[PDB]
């Protein structure tokens, strides 16, 4: 699965992003 | 993971919860009931 983390629109619009166990070389800054 | 089956993990880790468990053993052993 993948999630979106988010503060709220009403503070920001940056978002991060989980992709859930998966190992993080295959995924396709801050990994 | 098989097919289209997941497992999350626990928010609390198994350490997290033996750090709480000492933490209600140590206030009873100290202070009776009164940090309750
Ligand atoms: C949501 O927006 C309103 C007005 O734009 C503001 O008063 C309120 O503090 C905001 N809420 C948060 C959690 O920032
Ligand atoms: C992801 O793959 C690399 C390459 O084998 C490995 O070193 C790494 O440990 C893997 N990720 C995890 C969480 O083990």
């Amino acid at each position: 699965g993948v999630s979106v983390i988010t503060p709220g629109t009403n503070t920001s619009n940056q978002v991060a992003v989980l992709y859930q166990g998966v190992n993080c070389t295959e995924v396709p800054s801050n990994v | 993971k098989f097919n289209g089956l997941t497992v999350l993990p626990p928010l609390l880790t198994d350490e997290m919860i033996a750090q709480y468990t000492s933490a209600l053993l140590a206030g009873t052993i100290t202070s009776g009931w009164t940090f309750g």
